């Protein structure tokens, strides 16, 4: 079996279109993820607290649903709490917090959508392990 | 315990006594040598001369 | 005559029954000391909280232990890295609470270690003789220090150190490949290489001679009584072992400088036993061995998984398991 | 060739460089361009780190070993730990790079085209071994060029723009140390007191006004002894306890070197002050403190009573008493109740932990870093998987703090096993039995039987 | 400028590093072409300064 | 079969080429190190971080104008704590801020003071530190600008 | 005849220079052009999963080891 | 003994540490990467 | 409690001393040779 | 020419290099 | 990163820091050459 054309389409926006995933993309996504993201993220679970994962079963609990690119990308430009009430961008990597975290100074648009789209397709890969920790 | 501490002596009857037998040892060590200043072999580690 | 000169004579004199030299004065008392606290306490010694989470561990065998079971708990987490001698507990019984003979025993066990390499050092330039027996013994003090002050320095606590006990030597083993991977490291390979080999030269060597032993005795009489105490002549003929050792395996690879022989005889396990002490060492400072999981992946992504992976798996078995009590967050710093 | 073979020497080709014992020009050649190696790996090594330097990473994640130093000595380092610049790096780099190569010349030419020994045609730097007076000259030398470099370093922190001081008020930043220590006691309170825990021996210095004095010392004295080597002549009472050869001086450093090698080892491994965090990363303890009050402020935001919530053994899950009363973290980290950081001291009162200031007065900026180095711990593997050893690789990173301890712990037994090897082996060969035993005038046949 | 003026740099050191270990070691050699190296040791160190004023300046 | 040497004689690969040091289109990858690339796309230097900077030099005022209280009462490791613990971000703050040589010179003054003020606390001298406190204060407030 | 002599004579490395490279090139070619695969029924980075069956192909009977090894092969 | 021992010797050594150079660059760049 | 401490640091300083002063009494004299 | 030798030392050899071609061309064979 | 200047040298600092270990096998080699005298 290949990373064919099937299993790189992802959600692209909450209606529910589904874009296509280059396999560049794929390939900046995975170091990007893994040089920004992965210290913290690192197989799709939240180190620091737990209880807000990063598996697409939580995301589509999330108050607004973060289970696509659009929202992943929003959340990146400015988060919010796990019901959406307030910005943690004081707390929490974003390019809002651009000054208190250097890592993302130099960030673009197309790598947030390729650090997105990998957050979205490994799940459709691995399928049981992204955020699902030690047991798996 | 972790007290820091000047080694380890809180109380000066712990170093007066720690005292006397260093300084018994110095005693017995210069019965055997005193009144020592020349002598100087000049060879590799020879000290033969008392 | 002084008495200081007297008494220096007398101690670093090679006429009695075990030497004593100025090594000694350090050996002697400490290792005594070390034994006969160690003796007292693998029989009375009362229950002890190693992971200070205020549940005693009982490693006496008047309670409820046998030789295996028993062991001299190490002390207890809370105290950490400080020094716990006997004066600074408020009374006997909480020292005992808090496994300060552990501390002791150690302590003096280590000194005592040290000063018998002295000691044999100072013999051998006694009995005028080349001085490196103590170099060739350093390789198991190296590992005792190894896996009894240098880790619980490196982890912070000496309740991380091997307790003397058979048991506990084997949960400390099982303990270290969890939180640690001792196999996949080079430096365990080279050690177990090391004592293999050890073992390998060991039965050949002493096969090899026996072997070409010179014809001195009946057949109802030990082979062993045809040498003599202070013999001026070889019992075995090395021509014929050298023979059959090179018709073995090849003709170029073999020794014939017995000298060469024996110094690789030397130099192989101790060699192996200071490569493994410091795998301990570097490995108490968090430096683990090769971690060679989910390395494999197909074309899609997926993961295939390797012997390694097992490995992990036991490893994580092992690790949820290990102080079941002592955890409250997810990450074991 | 007279000197450089096994029957004009007695040394085979392996154990080749003990040929130079006696032949003093070539060992002082052999000597100049090792230093010259010296001079061109650190040279080369900075250049190496600053062309893969990163501005995103801090330099603790790229791997980096040596411009952690030069940015503690405050070269192109701003407030808080950020790199501003890398061109004072680049500088030392290159400098290091020509005067190693003047050295690595140097070296060649005295070993090669010098004279063999030098006591003939100079008579002022040729020596014998035996004599005391020659060797205590150049001790004492080299002993007055030691204490002007400990000066150096004072006078670099004190009037030539500073060093970087983590404990500095409003954060980690380049001050200058205007009042260092010179009280005698405090300062030897550190050489003087116990290796063990809650004590620290030379490791636990705090402030940089201990450090400075602490060099103010160190230079007063080596400068003191080093006038004092060169015009005395070596004592009775030390002239007849030593072995006066070239193989035992060689042994007596090796000793003193692997001691100082396990005290640089540990002294990477616990200290804060002279290894800020903010450069090499957490430190063993301070990863495990990070955790636990991470965790502790994210359950109090729930709303949990914190130091109300008994843990599962009934001991207390956040907050906890240590052996001596004080008012520490729970869980197993507390074993690391000895621990003062600068992001954890404003919640520290003369009893402990504050609870007050927990409760209320906590700041997001303390948070992002017990984020940090919780997600960042001293925990790797050989192939530098990061994390735990049960974790997938997907990180990168192994701290400096590890590879310095780790490779200086190693190096430092190494050398004590060459002190060993050469103190016997010399004592050996000045006593005159380091070939055999004699055959003939064998001491066991003249001793009393037993 | 000084990219170039360094490459040069690089290139007359590596033409006397392959040749100054070659030399002393061939006995007698040194001496007799003792000039021409010190001709281009004053070579390599004008090189340098120049190098360092190219970089300075440039700042 | 699907080859993969040093990204010369085969391609690049939805993962396992490394050499590279390329091969990606994107853009420049800062160095042939680095996978992020340069400061030029979305934050900017002086966004609205100005802002943030300025409600912390405020609020770092109003840190400092409670030390005197704490310094007439024989608290000392108060006075430490609250320099070291909000005081933290306003170093940074007012580095970032001063672009003029006179707020440069004088942000300097404040940062002697601040750290007189520490050295005074540690060794226990109510006057030095009451003076020095003073001295801040001057600084800080002649720092709006 | 010692090895020494053998290894330094000019006629070895005359029949050690169109024999060594040729069967390296050999080895390489019998991966290159993917018969190591066939010829020992590894599965290439493509062919762990199908689309059929997502999961380990083990076998589960004896005497019908071959029918049971062709059918998950089949793909 | 035309060809001196020790220049097979060098070939045979930079032979040897080509193979396992090329072997480490693979640990990192293909199967078994990651 | 004291009283052990001062016990125990005698005996130290006692065995440790003669340790020192043992090794100083010209031990490199002491040998087979001479 | 063929002694016992030359025989062992090339059923040793020959096999030897053409494993290591083939698993040099493995080394880059990259998923 | 290099100032601009030498990022065109970079490669040569690339292999700069491994020279060290080198030298060390020169001796062995030097050794060779000498047969081991
Ligand atoms: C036998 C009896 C002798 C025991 C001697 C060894 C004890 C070494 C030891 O306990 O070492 C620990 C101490 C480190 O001290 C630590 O010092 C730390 C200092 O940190 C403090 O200070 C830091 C500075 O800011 C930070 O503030 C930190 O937060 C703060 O806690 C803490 O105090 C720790 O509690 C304390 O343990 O090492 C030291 O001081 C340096 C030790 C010298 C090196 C000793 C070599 C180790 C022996 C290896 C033997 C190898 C075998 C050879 C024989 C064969
Ligand atoms: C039987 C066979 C074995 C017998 C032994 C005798 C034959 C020698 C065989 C050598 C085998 C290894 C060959 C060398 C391969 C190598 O090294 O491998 C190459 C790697 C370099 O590879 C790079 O290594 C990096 C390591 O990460 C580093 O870089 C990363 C990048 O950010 C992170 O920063 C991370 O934190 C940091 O550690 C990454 O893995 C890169 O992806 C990878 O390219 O080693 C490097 O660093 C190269 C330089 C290493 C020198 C450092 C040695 C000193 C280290 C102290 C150790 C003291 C000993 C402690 C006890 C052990
Ligand atoms: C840092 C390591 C080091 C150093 C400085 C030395 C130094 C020395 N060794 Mg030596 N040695 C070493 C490691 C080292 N060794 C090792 C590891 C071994 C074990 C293999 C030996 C084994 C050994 C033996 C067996 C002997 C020596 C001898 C000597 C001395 C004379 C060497 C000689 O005549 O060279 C002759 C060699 C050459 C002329 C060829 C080398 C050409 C040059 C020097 C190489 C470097 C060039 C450099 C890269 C160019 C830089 C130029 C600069 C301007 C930038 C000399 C003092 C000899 C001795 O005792 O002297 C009395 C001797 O017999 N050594
Ligand atoms: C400053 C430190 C220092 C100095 C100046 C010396 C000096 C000397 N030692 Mg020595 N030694 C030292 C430290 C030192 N030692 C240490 C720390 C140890 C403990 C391991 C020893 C153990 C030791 C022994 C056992 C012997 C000497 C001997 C000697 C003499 C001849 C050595 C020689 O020709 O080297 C020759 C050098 C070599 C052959 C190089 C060997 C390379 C080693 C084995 C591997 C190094 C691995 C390296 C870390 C990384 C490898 C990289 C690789 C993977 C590419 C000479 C006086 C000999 C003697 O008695 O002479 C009188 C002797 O027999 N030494
Ligand atoms: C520790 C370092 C060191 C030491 C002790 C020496 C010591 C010595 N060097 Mg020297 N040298 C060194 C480093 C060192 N060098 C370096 C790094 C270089 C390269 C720049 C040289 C280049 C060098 C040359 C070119 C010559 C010496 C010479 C000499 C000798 C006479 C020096 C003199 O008259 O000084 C007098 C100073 C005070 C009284 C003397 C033994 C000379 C020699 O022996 O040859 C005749 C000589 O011609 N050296
Ligand atoms: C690298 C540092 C170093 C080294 C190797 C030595 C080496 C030595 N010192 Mg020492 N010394 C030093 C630094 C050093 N010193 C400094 C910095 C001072 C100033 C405090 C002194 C003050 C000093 C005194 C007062 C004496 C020695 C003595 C000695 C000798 C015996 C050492 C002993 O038994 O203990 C020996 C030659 C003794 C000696 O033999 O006097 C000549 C002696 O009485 N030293
Ligand atoms: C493979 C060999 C090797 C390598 C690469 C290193 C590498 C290193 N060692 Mg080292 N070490 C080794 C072997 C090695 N070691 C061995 C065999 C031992 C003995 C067991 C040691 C013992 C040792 C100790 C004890 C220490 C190191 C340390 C270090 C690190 C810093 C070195 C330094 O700055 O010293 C510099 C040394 C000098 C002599 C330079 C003097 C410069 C002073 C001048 C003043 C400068 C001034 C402030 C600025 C001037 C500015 C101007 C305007 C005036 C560095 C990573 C240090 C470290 O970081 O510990 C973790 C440290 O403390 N090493
Ligand atoms: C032609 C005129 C000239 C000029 C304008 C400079 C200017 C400078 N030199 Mg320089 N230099 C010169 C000639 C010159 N040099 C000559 C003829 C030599 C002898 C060959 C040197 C040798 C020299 C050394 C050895 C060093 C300098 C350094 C410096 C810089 C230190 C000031 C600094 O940090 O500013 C701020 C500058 C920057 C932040 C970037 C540069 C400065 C840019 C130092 C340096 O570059 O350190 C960074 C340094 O270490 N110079
Ligand atoms: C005796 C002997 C020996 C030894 C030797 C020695 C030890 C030597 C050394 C040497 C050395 C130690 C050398 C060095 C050199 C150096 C150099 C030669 C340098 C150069 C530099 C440069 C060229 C630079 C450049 C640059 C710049 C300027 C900028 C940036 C870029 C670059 C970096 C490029 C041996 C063992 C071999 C053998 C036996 C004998
Ligand atoms: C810098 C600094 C510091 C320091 C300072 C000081 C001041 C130091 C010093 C140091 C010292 C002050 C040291 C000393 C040491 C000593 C020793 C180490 C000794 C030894 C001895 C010996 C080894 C002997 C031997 C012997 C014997 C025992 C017997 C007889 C014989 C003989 C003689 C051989 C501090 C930490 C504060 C802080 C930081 C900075
Ligand atoms: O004590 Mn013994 O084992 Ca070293 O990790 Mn943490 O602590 Mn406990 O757990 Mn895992
Ligand atoms: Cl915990
Ligand atoms: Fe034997």
């Amino acid at each position: 079996i290949d990373l064919d054309e099937a299993t790189r389409t992802v959600v692209v926006d909450n209606a529910g279109n589904t874009t296509v995933l280059t396999p560049e993309q794929v390939k900046r996504g995975k170091r990007l993820f893994n040089a920004t993201c992965g210290a913290c993220h690192v197989g799709g679970i939240t180190k620091t607290n737990p209880n807000v994962g990063l598996d697409p079963e939580a995301l589509s609990l999330a108050t607004p649903r973060r289970d696509n690119i659009n929202a992943l990308v929003d959340y990146i430009k400015n988060p919010t709490t796990y019901d959406g009430l307030e910005s943690i961008a004081e707390v929490h990597p974003s390019i809002k917090s651009a000054d208190i975290y250097p890592r993302m100074r130099s960030l673009t648009d197309e790598d947030l959508y390729s650090i997105a789209g990998h957050i979205m397709l490994s799940p459709k890969i691995a399928s049981e392990k992204w955020g699902g920790g030690k047991i798996y | 315990a972790r007290f820091a501490n000047g080694k380890p002596q809180s109380i000066e009857a712990k170093y007066i006594m720690r005292s006397p037998a260093e300084w018994d040892r110095f005693m017995r060590f210069m019965d055997r040598y005193a009144e020592a200043n020349g002598l100087g072999f000049s060879s590799x580690x020879x000290x033969x001369x008392x | 005559v002084s008495l200081w000169e007297r008494f220096c004579a007398w101690i670093t004199s090679t006429e009695n029954r075990l030497y004593i030299g100025w090594f000694g004065c350090l050996m002697f008392p400490t290792l005594l000391t070390a034994t006969s606290c160690f003796i007292i306490a693998f029989i009375a010694a009362p229950p002890v909280d190693i992971d200070g989470i205020r549940e005693p561990v009982s490693g006496s065998l008047l309670y409820g232990n046998n030789i295996i079971s028993g062991a001299v708990v190490p002390s207890s987490n809370a105290i950490g890295m400080h020094f716990y001698p006997i004066w600074e507990a408020a009374s006997v019984d909480e020292w005992l609470y808090n496994g300060g003979p552990y501390q002791l025993i150690v302590l003096h066990f280590l000194l005592g270690v040290s000063a018998y390499m002295g000691r044999e050092w100072e013999l051998s330039y006694r009995l005028g003789m080349r001085p490196w027996i103590f170099v060739a013994f350093s390789a198991p003090v190296a590992a005792a220090s190894a896996v009894f002050l240098v880790y619980p320095i490196g982890q912070g606590s000496f309740s991380d150190g091997m307790p003397l006990g058979i048991s506990g030597t084997f949960n400390f083993m099982l303990v270290f490949q969890a939180e640690h991977n001792i196999l996949m490291h080079p430096f365990h390979m080279a050690g177990v290489a090391g004592v293999f080999g050890g073992s390998l030269f060991s039965a050949m060597h002493g096969s090899l001679v026996t072997s070409s032993l010179i014809r001195e005795t009946t057949e109802n009489e030990s082979t062993n009584y045809g040498y003599k105490f202070g013999q001026e002549e070889e019992t075995y003929n090395i021509v014929a072992a050298h023979g059959y050792f090179g018709r073995l395996i090849f003709q170029y690879a073999s020794f014939n400088n017995s000298r060469a022989l024996h110094f690789f005889l030397a130099l192989w396990p101790v060699v192996g036993i200071w490569i493994t002490a410091m795998g301990i060492s570097t490995m108490a400072f968090n430096l683990n061995g090769f971690n060679f999981n989910q390395s494999v992946v197909d074309s899609q992504g997926r993961v295939i998984n390797t012997w390694a992976d097992i490995l992990n798996r036991a490893n994580l078995g092992i690790e949820v398991m290990h102080e079941r009590n002592a955890h409250n967050f997810p990450l074991d710093l | 060739i007279a000197g450089r073979d096994i029957e004009s020497t007695g040394f085979a080709w392996w154990s080749g460089n003990a040929r130079l014992i006696n032949v003093s020009g070539k060992l002082l050649g052999a000597h100049v361009a090792h230093a010259g190696l010296m001079v061109f790996w650190a040279g080369a090594m900075v250049l190496f780190e600053v062309s893969h330097f990163v501005p995103e990473k801090p330099t603790y994640e790229q791997g980096f070993i040596l411009i952690q130093h030069l940015a503690t000595l405050g070269y192109g380092i701003g407030p808080g730990g950020e790199i501003t610049s890398t061109v004072p790096y680049f500088a030392v780099g290159v400098i290091h790079l020509i005067s190693s190569a003047i050295l690595g010349f140097g070296g060649i030419y005295h070993s090669l085209l010098g004279p063999d020994t030098l006591e003939e045609s100079f008579p002022f730097f040729g020596y014998d071994w035996r004599d005391k007076n020659k060797m205590t000259t150049i001790l004492g030398i080299h002993l007055c060029l030691l204490g002007l470099g400990s000066f150096l370093l004072v006078i670099k922190a004190m009037y030539l723009g500073g060093v970087y001081d983590t404990w500095a008020p409003g954060g980690g930043d380049v001050r200058y140390i205007t009042t260092p220590t010179l009280n005698p006691i405090v300062i030897f309170g550190y050489v003087f007191r116990s290796p063990f825990g809650g004590d620290g021996w030379v490791v636990s210095v705090n402030n940089m006004e201990d450090v400075i004095g602490g060099h103010i010392w160190v230079g007063i004295l080596c400068i003191v002894g080093g006038i004092w080597h060169i015009f005395t002549k070596p004592f009775a009472w030390a002239r007849r306890a030593f072995v006066w050869s070239g193989e035992a001086y060689l042994s007596y450093s090796l000793a003193a070197i692997s001691l100082m090698g396990f005290t640089a080892a540990l002294y990477s491994w616990y200290n804060n002050t002279a290894y800020p965090s903010e450069l090499y990363g957490p430190t063993g303890p301070e990863a495990s403190q990070a955790q636990a009050f991470t965790f502790l402020v994210r359950d109090q935001r729930l709303g949990a009573n914190v130091s109300s919530a008994q843990g599962p053994t009934g001991l207390g899950k956040y907050l906890m008493r240590s052996p001596s009363g004080e008012i520490i973290f729970g869980g197993e980290t507390m074993r690391f109740w000895d621990l003062r950081a600068p992001w954890v001291e404003p919640l520290r009162g003369p009893n402990g932990l504050d609870i007050n200031k927990i409760k209320n007065d906590i700041q997001p900026w303390q948070e992002r870093r017990a984020a940090e180095y919780m997600t960042h711990a001293p925990l790797g593997s050989l192939n530098s998987v990061g994390g735990v050893a049960t974790e997938i690789n997907s990180v990168n990173y192994v701290s400096p703090r590890s590879w310095l301890c780790c490779s200086h712990f190693f190096l430092a037994f190494f050398f004590l096993v060459g002190h060993w090897w050469h103190a016997g082996r010399a004592r050996a060969a000045a006593a005159g039995f380091e070939k055999g035993i004699d055959r003939d005038f064998e001491p066991v046949l003249s001793m009393t039987p037993l | 400028m000084i990219t170039a003026l360094t490459a040069l740099f690089v290139l007359v050191s590596l033409a006397l590093v392959v040749t100054v270990p070659v030399a002393l070691a061939t006995p007698g050699e040194w001496e007799t072409s003792k000039d021409q190296f010190n001709k281009i040791f004053q070579l390599w160190v004008g090189l340098v300064v120049a190098i360092a004023t190219a970089d300075g300046i440039s700042t | 079969s699907v080859f993969g040497l040093i990204g010369d004689g085969t391609s690049y690969s939805e993962g396992a080429a490394y050499g590279t040091d390329q091969a990606d289109k994107l853009y420049s990858p800062y160095s042939v190190y680095s996978p992020e690339g340069e400061k030029s796309l979305y934050k900017p230097d002086s966004a609205e971080y100005l802002a943030r900077k300025k409600a912390v030099l405020a609020e770092t005022k109003n840190r400092l104008q409670k030390i005197p209280g704490y310094v007439d009462k024989k608290e000392w490791f108060n006075v430490k704590d609250e320099l070291t613990r909000y005081m933290y971000e306003t170093r940074g703050a007012v580095r970032s801020l001063s672009s003029s040589v006179t707020q440069k010179e004088k942000a300097e003054v404040f940062f002697r003071a601040l750290e007189d003020t520490y050295g005074a606390a540690t060794l226990k001298k109510g006057d030095a530190v009451k003076a020095s406190n003073d001295k801040a204060i001057a600084a800080l407030d002649a720092f709006t600008a | 005849r010692p090895f020494s002599d053998i290894i330094t004579s000019v006629r070895y490395w005359i029949i050690h220079s169109i024999t060594i490279p040729s069967l390296f090139v050999s080895g390489w070619l019998f991966i290159s052009t993917g018969l190591a695969y066939d010829v020992f029924g590894t599965p290439r980075p493509n062919e762990y999963f199908t689309q059929d069956r997502q999961q380990v192909p083990l076998v589960n009977d004896r005497f019908s080891a071959k029918q049971e090894l062709e059918d998950l092969t089949k793909g | 003994g035309r060809v001196p021992l020790w220049l097979v010797g060098l070939v045979g050594g930079f032979a040897v540490i080509t193979i396992v150079s090329l072997f480490i660059y693979g640990s990192y760049s293909g199967l078994g990467s990651s | 409690m004291l009283t052990l401490k001062i016990l125990v640091y005698t005996t130290v300083i006692f065995f440790v001393s003669l340790f020192i002063f043992g090794f100083l009494s010209s031990d490199p004299s002491r040998n087979p040779n001479r | 020419i063929f002694t016992f030798r030359w025989l062992a030392v090339h059923g040793l050899a020959i096999p030897t290099v053409f494993f290591l071609g083939g698993i040099t061309a493995m080394q880059f064979i990259q998923r | 990163k290099l100032p601009e200047a030498y990022a065109f040298l970079n490669p040569i600092v690339d292999v700069m820091p491994v020279i060290p270990v080198l030298f060390f096998l020169l001796a062995f080699v030097w050794q060779a050459a000498v047969s081991f005298r």
